[PDB]
């Protein structure tokens, strides 16, 4: 060692600074950052400062009177090549600005804002296959481990299995982050937490061979991807969708499952596209990927352009492809102990929601109703689901639409029959990634260890197009109440735990509302909408659908820009709502045929059926998703309830979003404020106007005020008395007691220098810096007793797992010392067996 | 330390005969590990394998005659460690105030110092509590049924 | 101890009650502390009345080789040597346990403190599990069939006679003669066939 | 099934000592239809009859070497594990299909209809679906209970 | 189901037939028997 971690796994730092006692008085104060009336923060002098009034000058070019609390005074070295930005005490945006620019040129990616981090996220992959990984994420300094996701995840084990109360660690975004790559490394902690049974030859190497609960948590999320991300331009890996992750961990940290349920599902990526969207992963995995089987059946291309909801190519982000990835969740699959069977006829069903695009205004006629001149299109579709050619094309061309209950149609041209076209796809799709999720959930509910948890919440994707979904407004609904537990674990629940703890700190509650007009109960959110429980009839008004808006989410909600309705006939108004992410144009027409159904309940519900009744089971079980109870009326399905109902699954997702949003509302805060760094999703690039513009509207200020304290490391006292290793007293401690200003002490006693510390007799609680690199020096320091204790264990393990020479031999001698006379010594002089012998 | 005398001959005829089991005299390559280590010469891996043996399935038998021209150049620089360093040591961790140890505590500390525990003996010093809440030693039992060696031989 | 040490230690260790002649000497070396002696022997104190059965008859069946005289009082040694080879069945060894089972010459009036010497004796109370049990890896009792087996296979080679022997002259209790009753061997459970 | 394999012939020849007390052979009446029934062949008493059998006490006996056209008549014809007219011939009461019928009328139409069984048997029926107050007790999946089988091959 | 009693049945119906033999080849044959009552010496 040298004072720098070793690098094996990629992005670990070598440093020049440390973070000790001399970067204390820097501190501002020549140069400061000014705002930029472009976006973004840059670097000013003052010139003249006129008292509370100052002249700060910008390479805008600009000269600005600007008053006091605006100008942040520039950041010390404290955030210049060190490990630390833990100790984060500094103001509004540029603080944090300068610091993750200087983050990249430190060689690394996510790091610490306090308890609250800041996760700037490209995506790149360390490997985690090396038996180097296993021993470093079971445990190692806060610098060999990096300030990367996993050091987090170790202080969260280490603070829940110190004083065994749970935790949660609960990642917030927009688009510009994609939430789920970053959750895969808090697993990739996790999953690697873990050792393997001793060699009887004193071997070490074994482990990668343990242990499919922790191969199955990590591979639903390539699973749960495929499906529900698709991309973006300005969010390469977009997660649209809302999925909820409790992961459980062991005695030892081990994973032993996670509870993975899902929110909604897109409708909207898929029946038309927006220009530099790209519609689901899988699509194009599958396509390129196919093995020459599935190819045949499938009847697959890997051109493109030769559909319509299936356009836009690859999107340049490190380490994804299409192909690799299909191999992977194939793989993913077969691990969860999916049927072999059903992957297929997934995958029939799945391939025709390519197929069916570029079918547009199909008005031949073959047996005097609107079908079409093609074939070879929709056969492709036709074989998949068994159902022929005809079938298919007619009841494409226009849904049977419920007109006060019965059945009427409009007149549809060429962009409505399009449209159409792509309703039966988003029916399919959704229903069996419904159904999908929640079969593969039973096999993830063995735990068999500790019943300890950390929920890691996932609702995305957001989008700013002219045109986004109605499926994407209920997503972002929720939204805006991941900004509310933000409030409520910045604020609250962080100073509640403080004070619960009895770590020093000034108890101050700051004012922020970002949103306090919606309710985490079903019953105000299932007022809303009447473009839900009364969409499937045309008594639908998009003007009543506003004005419950502006109750319900207006009033104590800040960042929301209001509808202006264009009086006219059925609107092309547009609103906003409050999120980190910008103001969103949206179209509100065609959200009305959406729950009319394009295509319908009924014609979907018809490949469903089988015919062995093993198909069934595979889409539904009996009641809805397949098989109706007939009639007209009411919400949701399905055909419960009741019958073509045309689906309102955003009405029972009021329901369940209740179930989700209060638990966890509940829970002890980690926190990872997803921040876009930039756009191109790439090391080195960052962008200053983007991160200036999320972190305004996710309350920077007030959210350093409390967490100037931040503590994101938190451990056992004794651990860290005893990884430094203290040989001299006087007067020390061996004592499990206070580290108010005892920590100066323990450290202090042989060697070292002291920075961070803070109370604790349960858990113990750092911050980055000072420990980490004085911990590797202390292997380089620490010969005799601690290296004999381990000189110790060998000759432990290997005197009792050699599974023969062990405690056998001073058995078997006195075994021997009676079988060289066991003739005379089973008896003696007086032989008094008369009781039970075979002659006697 | 210590040079050649009757004591240390003793000390290695008594390991030997822990280490044979088949009553033939012959211990395997690998032993010469833990013999070595028992002797208290605190041999590292690389000694070990510097003297013919292995971290893996034996190669090869081994009689005493072979093994002691190795071990009185061995003896050459050795500590015979002191007991007491041992607890005051480990009493540095609590739990309790009493001197009780977390099992993965106790091997995580011993895994990131030193040439490094491996994942094998991490998995031993967890052994004991393996797999239910984690799992709580003590150092005075620990450190003893470790020195004493489980069975060197009893009168019970 | 090496190859050549082991046989030495047999015939030098010979810790009592393991000082006897043997079958190609006595036990295999106990390891340098002298710890185990405790299982080499064992000895507890008893005494039981003399005529007070009638399966007394038995002390006639030991009687000639430890009395050549019509009213005993022979010589010493006797019962130390001749008793060994065919009283309480065959091969010689029975030196120690002979000289801890009789205080000197055993006759009818001496009876009583031999019966009672039965319950002294060599590895005779003092039951403990641990002993035997060590060996199958602390899996279950070692009883019989795997001390039968470790003679063919590991530890010191000794007269495969009195095993095969000792197997067929068991009672049978269903798992064998456990250490327990290796131990406690003088209260229930003896042999058959040949002596004594 | 759709085909006599050759393990039907070497399962009947084990089974042939059983039926006969003694340890001999001579397939019993009722004894026939076990014999059928633990080589997958599940006719009714009117199906029986047409291949020329038994499945009851007090019809023709046979021997082993008659049991064999009895057997292969079954074959060619329902009743092996094939579809048609079980979860197909259940439901009239709805003219919804939700793959649902009533309670009431999945009890007591097998007894009112059908070649009439216990009731107990007409509650296994309601047993093995879902139910809910709406009054939707599933047919079909009792059916693939049968399909799952105590054994789906040949009997033991 | 319950033919499962039955297969076991099977090897049980050739004990019992050569034992019905023995039945009366054993009081022929007399000597064989003798087990605790109050009858031994």
């Amino acid at each position: 060692m040298a004072e720098d971690p070793d690098p094996t796994e990629y992005l670990y730092i070598s440093m020049e600074q440390k973070r000790k006692d001399q970067t204390k008085p820097y501190d501002g104060k020549k140069m400061v950052w000014v705002a930029d009336e472009k976006e973004g923060y840059l670097l000013g002098l003052i010139k003249s400062t006129q008292g509370d009034i100052c002249t700060v000058d910008i390479e805008g070019q600009e000269s600005r009177q600007v008053k006091k609390d605006l100008l942040q005074q520039v950041n010390p070295p404290k955030y210049e090549k060190c490990e630390d930005m833990s100790n984060l005490t500094y103001l509004n945006d540029a603080s944090v600005l300068h610091n993750l620019k200087q983050r990249y040129y430190a060689n690394l990616i996510y790091t610490y804002s306090g308890l609250f981090c800041v996760a700037i996220n490209p995506y790149k992959r360390f490997p985690i296959y090396t038996n180097r990984t296993v021993q470093i994420y079971k445990g190692r300094r806060r610098t060999e481990v990096p300030p990367h996701l996993f050091a987090i995840s170790d202080g969260a084990y280490s603070a829940m299995l110190a004083n065994r109360e749970n935790q949660s660690m609960l990642i917030t975004g927009e688009s510009g982050a994609g939430k789920t790559e970053n959750t895969k490394k808090v697993i990739a902690y996790y999953a690697n937490v873990g050792a393997a049974t001793p060699k009887p030859g004193k071997e070490a190497p074994t482990k990668e061979k343990k242990a499919t609960l922790e191969d199955q948590v990590v591979q639903t999320n390539p699973v749960l991807e495929a499906f529900g991300n698709a991309k973006t331009v300005r969010n390469d890996n977009s997660s649209r969708f809302g999925k909820f992750i409790r992961i459980h961990f062991g005695p030892m940290g081990k994973l032993a499952g996670a509870d993975i349920e899902t929110y909604l599902l897109e409708k909207a990526r898929v029946i038309s596209q927006q220009t530099l969207e790209r519609s689901y992963h899988i699509f194009y995995q599958l396509m390129s990927g196919g093995i020459e089987n599935l190819k045949a059946d499938l009847l697959l291309s890997d051109d493109i352009y030769d559909y319509h909801f299936v356009s836009q190519g690859k999107i340049e982000i490190p380490g994804v492809d299409d192909a690799e990835e299909l191999r992977l969740t194939d793989t993913a699959f077969d691990i969860l102990g999916f049927s072999h069977e059903y992957k297929t006829d997934v995958y029939k069903i799945t391939a025709s929601c390519m197929h069916l695009g570029e079918m547009k205004f199909k008005q031949r006629p073959r047996e005097e109703q609107a079908e079409a001149d093609g074939t070879e299109e929709g056969e492709r579709v036709a074989h998949l689901l068994g159902v022929n050619a005809a079938d298919l094309y007619k009841n494409l061309v226009k849904p049977k639409i419920k007109v006060g209950n019965e059945m009427v149609t409009q007149g549809r041209n060429a962009t409505q029959v399009s449209y159409s076209v792509g309703g039966l796809a988003k029916a399919m799709f959704d229903r069996t990634f419904k159904w999908l999720v929640k079969r593969l959930n039973e096999t993830l509910d063995t735990k068999q260890k500790r019943q300890y948890f950390i929920g890691v919440l996932d609702i995305a994707g957001f989008e700013i197009f002219d045109y986004n979904g109605f499926e994407q407004l209920c997503i972002n609904f929720t939204n805006e109440k991941l900004q509310q537990f933000f409030n409520h674990h910045m604020f609250v629940l962080e100073q509640e735990e403080y004070k619960r703890e009895g770590i020093d700190w000034v108890f101050i509650d700051f004012g922020l509302d970002l949103a306090a007009c919606i309710e985490l109960i079903e019953k105000p959110m299932g007022i809303l909408s009447i473009l839900e429980e009364e969409s499937m009839f045309p008594k639908a008004t998009d003007k009543s659908f506003q004005d419950k808006l502006n109750a319900n989410h207006l009033g104590k909600s800040p960042n929301f820009v209001k509808p202006k309705p264009p009086k006219p006939g059925q609107q092309e108004a547009h609103f906003s709502i409050a999120h980190y992410a910008g103001t969103v144009p949206y179209n509100i027409t065609g959200w009305l045929e959406k729950n009319k159904d394009p295509v319908n309940d009924t014609v979907v519900d018809q490949f469903k059926k089988g015919s062995n009744k093993l198909v069934q089971e595979i889409f539904e079980d009996h009641p809805g998703l397949g098989a109706e109870e007939k009639g007209g009326g009411g919400k949701g399905g399905g055909g419960r309830k009741k019958g073509a109902s045309f689906q309102t699954v955003s009405a029972l997702y009021r329901e369940q979003l209740n179930r989700l949003m209060a638990s966890l509302h509940s829970t002890q805060p980690h926190f990872v404020r997803c921040i876009i760094p930039n756009e191109l999703k790439q090391p080195g690039v960052i962008d200053s106007g983007l991160v200036m513009h999320q972190l305004t509207c996710n309350g920077v200020l007030e959210g350093i005020r409390i967490c100037r304290k931040g503590f994101p490391n938190r451990m056992v006292y004794p651990d860290f008395k005893q990884r430094y290793t203290i040989l001299a007293a006087s007067a020390v401690p061996k004592g499990f007691v206070d580290a108010k200003k005892v920590t100066e002490a323990v450290l202090g006693a042989i060697q070292l220098d002291a920075n961070d510390y803070r109370l604790g007799n349960t858990k113990v609680f750092f911050r980055a810096g000072v420990l980490g690199r004085l911990e590797e020096m202390r292997d380089d320091r620490l010969g005799k007793i601690v290296t004999w204790l381990q000189a110790w264990i060998r000759w432990y393990l290997s005197k009792k797992e050699f599974k023969k020479l062990q405690e056998q031999r001073v058995a078997l001698l006195v075994i021997q010392r009676n079988l060289r006379k066991f003739l005379t010594l089973r008896n003696w002089l007086w032989y008094k067996l008369y009781i039970k012998v075979k002659p006697l | 330390m210590a040079d050649l005398k009757a004591a240390e001959v003793e000390k290695a005829r008594e390991h030997f005969e822990i280490y044979d089991w088949e009553g033939e005299g012959k211990i395997d390559a690998r032993d010469l590990g833990d013999l070595l280590r028992s002797l208290d010469c605190k041999p590292t891996l690389a000694m070990v394998k510097k003297n013919g043996g292995s971290d893996k399935r034996g190669e090869k038998k081994l009689t005493l005659e072979e093994f002691l021209p190795i071990f009185s150049q061995i003896k050459k620089e050795k500590e015979v460690g002191t007991l007491e360093d041992f607890m005051e040591g480990l009493k540095v961790y609590d739990k309790a105030e009493n001197g009780t140890m977390l099992a993965a505590e106790l091997a995580h500390v011993l895994l990131s110092l030193g040439e490094r525990l491996t994942d094998i003996e991490c998995e031993e010093i967890m052994r004991v509590c393996d797999e239910d809440d984690d799992g709580f030693l003590k150092y005075e039992p620990f450190v003893k049924t470790i020195i004493a060696g489980p069975f060197p031989d009893e009168g019970k | 101890m090496g190859d050549e040490e082991k046989k030495e230690k047999k015939k030098k260790s010979k810790k009592k009650s393991e000082e006897e002649g043997g079958d190609a000497a006595p036990a295999p070396p106990p390891p340098k502390p002298p710890s185990q002696k405790r299982r080499a022997q064992r000895s507890g104190s008893n005494v039981f009345a003399m005529f007070t059965q009638h399966q007394v008859q038995e002390f006639k069946e030991a009687f000639q080789l430890i009395d050549q005289d019509k009213d005993g009082f022979i010589s010493k040694n006797d019962i130390r040597a001749t008793f060994d080879s065919l009283g309480r069945l065959c091969t010689e060894q029975e030196l120690d346990s002979m000289v801890a089972e009789a205080p000197g010459p055993i006759n009818f009036t001496m009876f009583l403190t031999i019966f009672g010497d039965r319950i002294a004796g060599t590895d005779e109370e003092d039951v403990i599990v641990n002993a035997f049990n060590l060996f199958d890896e602390g899996e279950g009792k070692c009883k019989e069939e795997t001390l039968k087996r470790s003679l063919t296979t590991w530890g010191e080679k000794f007269s495969q006679d009195e095993v095969e022997e000792a197997l067929s002259e068991a009672p049978i209790d269903g798992n064998g003669l456990i250490d327990i009753k290796k131990f406690a061997q003088i209260l229930t459970k003896g042999a058959e066939e040949e002596g004594a």
